[PDB]
């Protein structure tokens, strides 16, 4: 209860710089991906796409 | 005979064939392991 009520001071004024200039720092940071790791993962989502048609398809 | 020991001759070759295949394997892997 004291942390829902801990929010209570009024939603702060913005300025468009600041935003702005936060998600460009999350604009261009680097290509630094591991290809087994996104293979395993997309191997992942084809087995449960896999396994759920099967499944309520009952074929 | 002198034939057949020709075709043996070579059977040998498809010895290093597999060997030479099984590290090209080991190294494709190695190409997705890294990348």
């Amino acid at each position: 209860e004291l942390l829902c009520i801990m929010r209570l001071w009024g939603h702060p004024m913005l300025t468009a710089s600041q935003a702005a200039g936060k998600v460009r720092e999350s604009m261009c940071a680097g290509k630094v991906l591991d290809f087994p790791t996104i293979m395993k993962t997309l191997a992942f989502f084809h087995t449960i796409l896999i396994n759920g048609y099967r499944r309520k398809h009952h074929g | 005979e002198t034939k057949v020991d020709r075709i043996l001759s070579s059977q040998s070759l498809i010895q290093t064939i597999k060997n030479d295949i099984v590290g090209l394997k080991a190294g494709m892997a190695t190409l997705e392991g890294m990348i």
